[PDB]
This record gives C-alpha cells, structure tokens and sequence, in this order.
C-alpha cells in the first residue's frame, strides 16, 4: 500500500534528554500521520494524529512535526515512563505503520 | 448497502488512481482530449465514483476487476462529441494491437443526438465490443441523446431503491424506446476523491450503467463467448427477479 | 501442538554459579503449550535479582523458558526457595523447591 | 448530395471545429488527400485550417478546426458525405 | 469506562479458522467502526481491515483479501474477525481498535471519510497456530 | 555506564536426565549494553543452530538486561561428551570469558 520507515530501532538515552524519533513514507501524505506508544504486554496508546496535534491528555513534552514525506516525534524533556516502543501509522492511507523505536535508558 | 480476463475501458473525467479502493487495478492510460474549462466536486470525482462502482475493492460490483481510464472530460465534467471519438479510437487501436478476447467500454456521458457518435459505436459493436452508456438525466426520450439513442449500445436509465425512476435535480432519468434496460442509480456507494479513504453517495444515470458494466464483466469472465445479443438477453433477464 | 503442562527441572546452585558472595539459582520451565506461563519466587516475597525470561519455542513445537535469582550464598543452606510454577491454560501449578548439593561451607 | 448536421440544442453546438465524415470505404490515404485538399484549397482563400486529426480505423473523415464560411466549400469534396459541428457531450 | 472488551486466548490447529469478537460498552452509542489490528510476538503492528457501520461495507487489508470477513452484530455492540485458513505465521496478538466514519460532505453529499486514528483498542486476543 | 556480565552455567538436573533429554543453561547476568556473543562448544567442537537465547527486557533499578542460553541435546549425547562450555564475547570484557564444566564432577 504506502510504506512507512522509521529510524532508528533503537536509542539510548538518560532522563532530562531530547530525543526524536523520525519516520518517512513512500509517498507524500500531507500530515495524515499518527505516533503511537507501546508498554510491554499493552495495546499501544495515541500520543499524537495529523502530524503535529497532541491526543486527548497527553503531555505537552510530546511534540510532532513534519510535511510530504518526512516526520518526527520528539521527546523534550524525557521522564521515566516515556522509555517504551513508538510507532508511526498512516491514514492517507489503508493504514500503515512503521517497523518501531524503541527508547531505552542510558548507561 | 441496497444495490477468464475481461477489460472494462472508462472515459470520464480524470480520476484518483491512488485511492483505496482501486490502486493497483486501474491502469491509467495516457490518452486525453478535453476543452478548455468554461461547481463545489473535485476535478477528478465523478470518475473516480465510477472506476469505484464496478470495479471497487469493496464497494465495487465487479471487486477485480482490471480497469483503463481515457480522459475525455473536464474537471467540470464537460467534453467534446470529437474527443469522444478519438477515444473511441484509441480503444479500436488497443483491441487490434494487444488481445485478448472480451472488452466492455463505459461510456457515463451523453450530449444531443450525433450521427457521427453514434456511427462509432456501431462500428465498434461490430468488432464484438460491449458499449454501456447513461441514458441522460434530463427526464426525456432518450432517443434525443447520443450515445445514448444508439441501438448496439446498451442504454442504462436509473431506477432508486423502491424500483422507480430516479428524480434528480428538477429533472430525473431519461426514458423510452432506446432504453434498453434500467439498473440501481440512486445515492450509490463508491469511492470519493476528496481523500483516499473517502466514500460518496452518488446519484444518476452514470451509476445505474457502471452497474451494468460490472455485471457485463463478470458475465463475460464466466462465458467469455456470449454474442451482443446473447449477452444483452442475459442483462434483461438479470436485472429482473419480480 | 495439543495443550500441554510443563516439567520443572532445577536450576541448582553450585561452584560455578557463585560469585563474589552470590549464587546464581533456577527453574526451567519446559515444553509446554501454549503461552502463558508465570513464574514467582516464594510465593511472591521474593522479587529482588530475580529475572523471569521470555519464552522460546522449540523445533518440536513446545514452549520452554527460565527463570533465575541470585542471592547470597551465606544464605543457601538455611533460606528455603520455591518458584511457583502456573499454566492456566494446562491447569497447572507447580511449586518447586531448589536444593544445591554440599553445599558445606 | 453531402449534407451538413448541428446538435440539435443550441447551447451546445460547438461552431468552428467540424468531423469531416467521407463515404463508406474511403481508405486512410484518400482521407489524408481530402484533408490536405481542403487545407490548399483553403489557403487559397486566405483562410486557415487546422486538421486537428485524421480519423483512422473507427469511420472515415477527419478533424478540423475552421471559419464556419468554408463549410459550403468543404461539402463539395471529394467522398463526403457529411460534415459535422462538434458540441458538448456532459458526465451524467 | 467507555472501553472494548475482547474474548479470550485461543489455540487453532493450521488449516482451520478463528472467530474473535470485540465488545463496545460504557458509552451512550456503542455501535462503532472498529478495525483489526494484528501483532506477531516480537514483531509491530500490521492493520487487516475494518467493518464501518454507517457506510454498511468493511474494508480489507490487500495481504488478507479472502482470508478475513469482519462483522458486527446489530443487536450487542458486538464486532467478529475471523480469519481461515491459519497457518503458523498467524500466531499472533489481535487487536481491536475503533476508527471513525465522519460526515465530510457539503450541500450534500453524502461524503463518509474514514478517518484511521486508533484512540481506543481492545485488550488483545492471543491466537496461537500450532499442529 | 558499560556493564561486564557475569556467567553462570547449569548442567542437566538429574531429575530432567531421569525423563530422557539434556538442558545445558547457560546464564548472562546483569550487563549493559544489550549486545553480547554466546558460543558453545561440547568436547571443543563448535555448536551452531541447535541453542535459543532469551533477553531480558532493562531492568527496574539498574538498567541492566541479562540473558539466558540453552543448548538441547540428547541423553545418548550428552553421556557421549565430556566437556561443555559457555563463551561469552561483551565489549564490557577485555576478552572472551569462558565457563564450563566436566561431565561428572
Ligand atoms: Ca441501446
């Protein structure tokens, strides 16, 4: 259908850091582009829709951004509950998703 | 929702290749004859709905089914009697060149009677071509109406849910001798080219003959050795269960 | 597969699985099917060094996973240890103890 | 005995664009003559022609674009039969 | 409290199908347009198709045309994936997740754009293929 | 910070020995990052293909992952074999630790 790739698989980072994820599709999809969180063993969570526009009670460290092809997800200010899976999905579409990154504690 | 490879030929308007319901299935050709433009659809809607009844992945009458889009109309949806033509043209081209048995074209247009229009689609009939066409929404005889008036093509008017023809703006289907066969053409579900994932409810004579273009093709992936006549016989008796 | 139980063996303690002052203990929880299975330590008073790991399935079809604690081993002879073993899918609930050998001093 | 047709609904005739339309079996290369005859013989008057398209394998006859007062010239060619006007066909 | 409940684990011998469902509760409406979306273990996500109820037509996913047919029981709130011909590459966790059928037409028209934003799943339903 | 495993290997309990097949464990305790290397090798002949491996996922208070590997033999086999052995390659190691023991004490 539409391919989504995301980079990286994985990233390494302390509490406090700036981290983005950021995600491309095969084709230019306006921002019809969504950001989910996953914890193990739960279904994922939306975090962000339509690129840049934050879901219902998410915190506002959260923050999306991206047009046409290329997309990010960025963690400001990263908190101890925010190393988990993320994954972006598409909507332009016959939805799609990206193959995932997952933020993992320094040291 | 209340309403062997064959190849079913489209001329309308542009359409949205990309969406869901008919990417990877509907080969856009390069042909295109239209005026100059001369109000609140998209400039490819009215043939992406259709490429969608017929042949939509899940709304369609004929889900496969392989599809080839000409571009004789505007995005006002307006065309020429000579475009047609030439598209007409085209598709004779394509059948002598790359064959292939059964061949069905959509024609979901009409304008006042043509000799010359008309004289086309009999020639093409006769090459063993199936032609559908809209009857016309103008709540008149359709025999004023090419292609409409055309023995050799079939001539689809629209009836609505309750099996009544279809009332459209102060005007409604067109009716009458040269009207070979009625089939579903109010509020039809199909695909919408304002987003890719978008559905729209869709009313006229157009409709009711995309309806019968699926139909014809899926007849004809079954049997693909049905005559005209045999194939005509066959849509008559379907489109009854009374 | 058809459902089945697994057999819990004895991950036990020894040289070898001694560190420092810790030893490293265990269950293995094989050829079971399907998932889930949950293992715990002392019926739940144990949870510190412990690590349960994931599942792998096996060329035969069954499932077999591990799960280890390390503690220390001043403690080995005198301190009792039991993971608790359930496979709700096979209604299964083993409880089983680990013993090293000798074990001395 | 050629003879010239309009859509009957006015507001749809497309004056100045014509399907030249010859007599059954006219060969490609008879049309292609017709239509170059025209254009000469038009050229001759001061006026131009466009031959827009030569119709090949569906009937015989061609396209052009020109003044509406080269029609009673146009209709003394050789092999028409009928000239005509083009007009508007509309998605229905 | 506005939530979908799925059924429980399952196990399937390849060849044969499963029926999962997919319960909406604890809003005033609960008739909803609900999409499957499946997840091999250590894999991510992948979307199989989606059942919309105001439209009257599911869509399928192109990888699972002709294996999956969604539904949904007009009395109980209730959305079905099933899914045949299992083999072992279809071990996997099942989601339900609800999308939207919006009203986007003007004058109108009669435009229904289905609108993919997955807020609410569906507790997962393990499907395990084995022999 | 960077984080060397500590490696523990488990014979075959003799109560799994009993039922007809053998399960060396090998155990990787507590290191940081999550990539590491785990040969092993029976009477100094090379396995491959025929071990599984586990990653825990980062740990609760440390941050740390640890692993388990088991390699699957045959009763007839492995009373066949003297000396088994678990090699662990981690860029937290200045080389290749092994750990093994003799068939028997
Ligand atoms: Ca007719």
């Amino acid at each position: 259908d539409i391919q989504m790739t995301q980079s990286p698989s994985s990233l390494s980072a302390s509490v406090g850091d700036r981290v983005t994820i950021t995600c491309r599709a095969s084709q230019g999809i306006r921002s019809a582009l969504n950001w989910y969180q996953q914890k193990p063993g739960k279904a994922p969570k939306l975090l962000i829709y339509n690129g840049s526009t934050l879901q219902s009670g998410v915190p506002s460290r959260f923050s999306g951004s991206g047009s046409g092809t290329d997309f990010t997800l960025t963690i400001s200010s990263l908190q101890p509950e925010d190393f988990a899976v993320y994954y972006c999905q598409q909507f332009d579409g016959d939805p799609t998703f990206g193959q995932g990154t997952k933020v993992e504690i320094k040291r | 929702p209340w309403n062997s490879l064959v190849e079913v030929y489209l001329l309308d308007t542009s359409i949205q290749s990309d969406h869901r319901e008919i990417e990877g299935r509907v080969m856009v050709t390069d042909f295109e004859n239209v005026p100059e433009e001369d109000q609140a659809s998209k400039c490819d809607s009215h043939g992406t709905h259709l490429a969608g009844v017929v042949s939509g992945r899940d709304a369609g009458v004929a889900k496969g089914a392989s599809m080839r889009s000409l571009r004789v109309l505007n995005c006002q949806g307006k065309g020429t009697v000579s475009g047609t033509l030439i598209g007409l043209e085209f598709i004779r081209k394509s059948q002598l060149v790359q064959p292939v048995g059964p061949l069905v074209v959509l024609l979901p247009l009409a304008g006042g009677y043509s000799r010359v229009l008309n004289a086309a689609c009999q020639r093409l009939a006769r090459a063993g071509v199936v032609l559908v066409t809209a009857a016309g929404n103008f709540r008149d005889d359709a025999c004023l109406y090419s292609p409409a008036s055309a023995p050799e093509v079939i001539t689809v008017g629209a009836t609505n849910a309750q099996d009544q023809p279809v009332t459209l703006g102060t005007l409604g289907t067109n009716f009458g001798r040269c009207v070979d066969l009625f089939a579903p053409g109010e509020d039809i579900i199909g695909a919408s080219s304002d987003c890719s994932t978008c559905f729209v409810s869709q009313s006229g004579t157009s409709q009711a003959a995309a309806h019968v273009a699926g139909i014809a093709a899926m007849m004809l992936s079954a049997e693909p050795e049905l005559t005209l006549a045999e194939l005509r016989q066959r849509l008559i008796l379907f489109s009854a269960k009374d | 597969a058809s459902t089945k139980g697994p057999s819990v063996f004895p991950l036990a303690p020894s040289s070898k699985s001694t560190s420092g002052g810790t030893a490293a203990l265990g269950c293995l929880v094989k050829d079971y099917f399907p998932e889930p299975v949950t293992v715990s330590w002392n019926s739940g008073a144990l949870t510190s060094g412990v690590h349960t790991f994931p599942a792998v399935l096996q060329s035969s079809g069954l499932y077999s996973l591990s799960s280890v604690v390390t503690v220390p081993s001043s403690s080995l002879g005198t301190q009792t240890y039991i993971c608790n073993v359930n496979h709700k899918p096979s209604n299964t609930k083993v409880d089983k103890k680990v013993e090293p050998k000798s074990e001395f001093e | 005995t050629a003879t010239f047709h309009r859509c009957a609904k006015d507001p749809w005739r497309l004056p100045g664009t014509y399907v030249v339309v010859l007599k059954e079996e006219t060969h490609l290369s008879q049309s292609e003559r017709t239509a170059r005859r025209l254009q000469a013989q038009a050229a001759r008057r001061g006026y131009l022609t466009k031959i827009l398209h030569v119709f090949h394998g569906l009937l015989p006859g061609f396209l052009v674009k020109m003044s509406g007062d080269l029609l009673e010239l146009a209709l003394k060619l050789p092999h028409v039969d009928y000239i005509e006007e083009d007009s508007s066909v509309f998605a229905q | 409290q506005v939530q979908l409940v799925q059924s429980g684990a399952e196990v399937k011998k390849p060849g044969s199908s499963v029926k999962v469902s997919c319960k909406a509760s604890g809003g005033t409406f609960n008739s909803h347009a609900i999409s499957w979306v499946r997840q091999a273990p250590g894999q991510g996500l992948e979307w199989m198709g989606g059942i919309n109820p105001i439209l009257g037509i599911a869509n399928y996913a192109q990888k699972f045309q002709g294996r999956v047919t969604i539904t949904a029981d007009e009395s109980t709130s209730t959305a079905y994936m099933e899914l045949s011909s299992l083999r072992s590459e279809d071990t996997a966790v099942y989601y339900c997740a609800r999308h939207y059928e919006i009203q986007i037409g003007r004058y109108g028209m009669n435009v229904y754009y289905l609108m993919y934003r997955f807020a609410s799943w569906g507790q997962g339903t393990l499907v395990t293929v084995s022999s | 910070t960077v984080a060397a495993p500590s490696v523990f290997i488990f014979p075959p309990s003799d109560e799994q020995l009993k039922s007809g097949t053998a399960s060396v464990v090998c155990l990787l305790n507590n290191f940081y990052p999550r990539e590491a290397k785990v040969q092993w090798k029976v009477d100094n002949a090379l396995q491959s293909g025929n071990s599984q491996e586990s990653v825990t996922e980062q740990d609760s208070k440390d941050s740390t992952y640890s692993l388990s590997s088991t390699l699957t033999l045959s009763k007839a086999d492995y009373e066949k074999h003297k000396v088994y052995a678990c090699e662990v390659t981690h860029q937290g190691l200045s080389s290749p630790v092994t750990k093994s023991f003799n068939r028997g004490e």
